């Protein structure tokens, strides 16, 4: 099947500017109370999630260095301790991941 | 006449505005640094006695303007439209902060002020209405209260449900009007000049001038409505979304005069409540 | 090619008289030769037409189309140059008066088909244009009420004349 | 050295000529007369004067000179620089592309003390403004009309505010 | 018609679906926090909970050991499953996993989610928090609650 006639620009505009095809305005956007960058109510803040992701990547690099090779997952819990922090009595008996930076305020 | 009283009060208010703005000619630059958690370090070089925390928010972004209800300048609460007077530290306060207490109080006072305006402009001309005070009742009380003394002719008249609905309609008309909450710190002398025809307002101005070191009093206008404010108010009436003049209660000590307390309840656009929750809140505010 | 949009930023108006309304600032910005279809760009442009700069940026930040990022970059550049060069006092006090996409210079390639036949691909490029006007966004045109619509009908009735006579 | 190069120069007569050059150059700025600016000011001056004023209108006008202009310091393929101290009174009114006032008043005169360093090149060279020395003790300039926002550190996610 | 069908059709078939979920769940056991397409994370959340239950069952349980051997492709994690995660959740009865939507993937704009075992050593996620009790609405509702309690 092939077009019997060329579709006019008027018809084409009627089709491609219909409200369905138009991009809908999103009303679920809000300001993240922590950093102030925009976020969607149901989605995590991109900026804060990036912070957490980069800190997690650093901690995981430290974990990999401590483990030293594949198939070396510890059988004991892990605790991340930053500069100026000493293992607590509760943290005793857990492998310590030492980060060469001060404790982040958001991380507790 | 009430129209003449309002016109002359607004005239005095405008003359005070002109005098205050003329007292600081040219453009003196004051540095205001953002001490807020978000956008830290931003320093705004503002015009002294002209720029406002709303101008700060406009520099920052539209979200600041839309969500910020109050401003902390050097740790004290400030109206978003109160001109800044010196280099300082600014932090915008929203409804959804960890401790919105100050914003809650400001919204409460603003709602009381709107209630007072509605009360004064509702009754028919033949009946005298004199607004005595807006008690600073806590939010936990479930209703902002505004006290008025009506004409002795209506000493036995209580508002009907239709009358209360008319008051609510007037308040919603104000909300739709979306008037800013203009503010001025003006001397007790000028405040008395404005309110010479109201013993209650005169004595309240005296109390405020006694509390503060100087004789400086907070005088607020929504539109053509001058009133003495206990504290900072919210930017504009459009902040209010749900507003209901819940009830009116005569106070027990009626022998000096009938002090009728108009109790209402409101909620801003930012903290809208569902229909059922709003109905329960109205029931609790009617007490 | 034409580059009038860039030149539109170099027009200097005569100084305004003291008793004249303050002329809103107008900033024209554009990005040329975007590897994107102008038809797809037009939807984003139309979406952001008539909105404040902050609202447009917020809408674009959460749009999955590739053109959204490019338009956001263009809008940010327009805001920056409006503040730095066009004497716009507040960043947020800007609204998108005009936003359109135009055809760019496109390259022709060959698409091979099944039986030694072929088609002519077009590596589509599009331009993007924005005009930022200082001041709050103009209020949306209110829907015409029954009162106004009946008033228009009655005006049409009154406009009637006795046609084809003295 | 100046006199052995030119043979008709007068330090005593210089200040009036320097003032005339200054006034003419600023009127050329007012009227956007770049051709005459290239004759009345040096190539180290023309950019400084015109770069930031491009696309905006400047209404400059010299009203009077409080104290008479007088030479101060002179030092010398060979150029000769003369520093002239001028404490005069002028006016400014700078508008935007849109004709909106953004600096100064069209009528109010202001007193300005400045040190204009002129220069000359020694066959067809002439005396042209080279620089304007601003005293470290110079009074702060007139404040701007529009408020300004100074962004703080645009911290990346891994970074934290200090 | 897919009335009542509770399993998504993923991968190249049923076996491929199981293998994809198995890889995602092995990664989750190893790292305690995995970001992946939203639907796949939603599908694998139940299997993660079931692994935690099987770990609770104990090492000596042959059925639990077989399940762990199947699901944990890297066998160094089976000791972890039986000696770290299960002891961690011994007190809990369920809800061992936190799943939250993440901004869409930059490459294909796919719906993405992060799933993490609760109590992990990793930095906390920017979890959404409800409005403070000190807000205007919450204070009004607290007043309602106090009034009702005083009534009763
Ligand atoms: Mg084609
Ligand atoms: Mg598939
Ligand atoms: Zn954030």
């Amino acid at each position: 099947a092939a077009p019997k006639n060329r579709r006019t620009i008027e018809v084409n505009r009627c089709r491609r500017r219909n409200p369905q095809k138009l991009i809908k305005v999103k009303n679920n956007i809000d300001v993240c109370p922590e950093c102030g960058h925009l976020k969607q109510k149901h989605v995590l803040c991109a900026y804060c999630y990036e912070k957490v992701c980069k800190e997690t990547a650093e901690i995981r690099r430290q974990i990999g260095k401590q483990e030293g090779g594949p198939f070396k997952a510890p059988t004991i819990e892990t605790v991340v301790l930053y500069t100026g922090e000493t293992p607590s009595e509760q943290d005793q008996g857990k492998r310590i991941i030492e980060r060469d930076r001060k404790r982040p305020s958001w991380f507790t | 006449s009430p129209t003449e009283l309002t016109e002359m009060r607004n005239d005095l208010f405008n003359k005070e505005k002109a005098r205050q703005l003329s007292l600081t000619p040219r453009t003196e630059k004051i540095e205001v640094k953002h001490v807020g958690k978000t956008d830290p370090g931003t320093v705004f070089v503002m015009n002294k006695n002209i720029s406002t925390p709303y101008s700060c928010a406009m520099h920052l972004s539209e979200w600041y303007c839309r969500k910020s209800i109050l401003a902390l300048v050097d740790g004290q609460p400030w109206d978003m439209y109160k001109p800044l007077t010196k280099s300082c530290e600014i932090k915008f306060l929203t409804f959804k902060d960890c401790d919105p207490g100050e914003v809650n109080k400001a919204y409460w006072r603003s709602c009381a002020m709107m209630m007072g305006c509605v009360i004064e402009r509702a009754f028919k001309d033949e009946y005298m209405v004199n607004l005595v005070r807006a008690p600073e009742v806590p939010v936990i009380s479930g209703a902002f209260c505004y006290d008025v003394v009506l004409d002795s002719k209506l000493d036995e008249w209580m508002p009907t449900k239709e009358n209360l609905r008319s008051f609510t309609k007037d308040a919603h008309a104000l909300i739709y009007k979306d008037l800013p909450f203009e503010t001025l710190e003006v001397e007790a002398k000028v405040a008395l000049e404005i309110f010479q025809h109201s013993k209650y307002k005169v004595d309240f101005i005296e109390e405020k001038a006694s509390q503060n070191p100087e004789r400086i009093v907070k005088l607020h206008r929504i539109g053509d409505f001058i009133d003495v404010s206990e504290g900072p108010l919210i930017p504009r009436t459009s902040i209010c979304f749900q507003y209901e003049v819940s009830a009116v209660h005569n106070l027990q000590p009626t022998q000096p005069s009938l002090i009728r307390r108009f109790q209402g309840v409101s909620l801003p656009v930012h903290l809208r409540a569902h229909f059922t929750i709003w109905d329960k809140l109205l029931e609790r505010s009617r007490k | 090619i034409s580059r009038k949009w860039e030149k539109k930023n170099k027009i200097v108006y005569p100084p305004q008289l003291p008793g004249e309304p303050r002329r809103p600032a107008e900033i024209y910005h554009c990005r040329r030769q975007i590897k994107y279809s102008k038809d797809k760009m037009w939807y984003l442009a139309k979406l952001i037409r008539g909105m404040s700069i902050d609202q447009a940026l917020a809408q674009l930040e959460f749009n999955d189309k590739k053109g959204a990022k490019i338009i956001k970059e263009v809008l940010l550049e327009a805001q920056d140059m409006a503040v730095r060069d066009h004497n716009v006092e507040f960043r947020s006090n800007l609204y998108i008066a005009e936003s359109t996409s135009g055809r760019g210079q496109c390259l022709k390639r060959i698409r091979y088909h099944g039986r030694g036949r072929f088609g002519i691909m077009e590596k589509v490029y599009c331009h993007y244009f924005v005009k930022l006007v200082e001041g709050p966004p103009p209020p949306p045109e209110p829907p015409k009420t029954a009162v106004a619509h009946a008033k228009e009908y009655i005006q049409q009735l009154r406009s009637r004349t006795i046609v084809h006579t003295l | 050295r100046i006199k052995d190069y030119d043979a008709n120069f007068k330090i005593k007569d210089f200040p009036e000529k320097a003032k005339d050059i200054f006034i003419e150059a600023h009127l050329c700025l007012n009227n956007s007369d770049h051709d005459r600016l290239h004759t009345l000011v040096t190539e180290h001056c023309f950019p400084d004067m015109t770069w930031d004023i491009k696309y905006k209108t400047v209404r400059w006008s010299f009203v009077e000179s409080l104290e008479p202009s007088h030479v101060v310091q002179v030092r010398c393929n060979v150029y000769g620089q003369i520093t002239v101290r001028m404490h005069t009174r002028q006016t400014l009114a700078i508008y935007d592309r849109f004709g909106r006032l953004m600096y100064g008043q069209e009528d109010v005169p202001k007193d300005v003390l400045e040190y204009v360093v002129f220069e000359k090149q020694l066959p067809y060279g002439s005396w042209r403004m080279h620089t304007k020395i601003v005293p470290p003790w110079a009074p702060p300039k007139q404040p701007i009309l529009k408020t300004v926002m100074i962004p703080g550190p645009q911290l990346k996610p891994e970074e934290e505010y200090e | 018609i897919s009335h009542g069908r509770v399993f998504r059709r993923m991968g190249l078939g049923p076996e491929s679906r199981i293998h994809l979920l198995r890889n995602l769940l092995t990664g989750l056991v190893r790292h305690e926090r995995i970001e992946a397409p939203w639907a796949r994370v939603d599908e694998m959340r139940g299997y993660a909970e079931k692994l935690i239950d099987y770990g609770k069952l104990g090492d000596t349980n042959e059925r639990a050991m077989r399940m762990a051997d199947f699901w944990l492709t890297e066998k160094d994690l089976i000791p972890k499953l039986f000696q770290v995660l299960a002891p961690r959740y011994k007190d809990q009865t369920g809800g061992y996993t936190r799943m939250l939507q993440i901004p869409n993937r930059s490459l294909d704009r796919a719906k993405m989610a992060v799933i993490e075992y609760k109590g992990n050593c990793l930095p906390p996620l920017p979890l959404p928090r409800r409005d403070s009790h000190l807000t205007l609405l919450n204070q009004l509702l607290q007043g309602l609650r106090q009034d009702l309690r005083q009534s009763q």
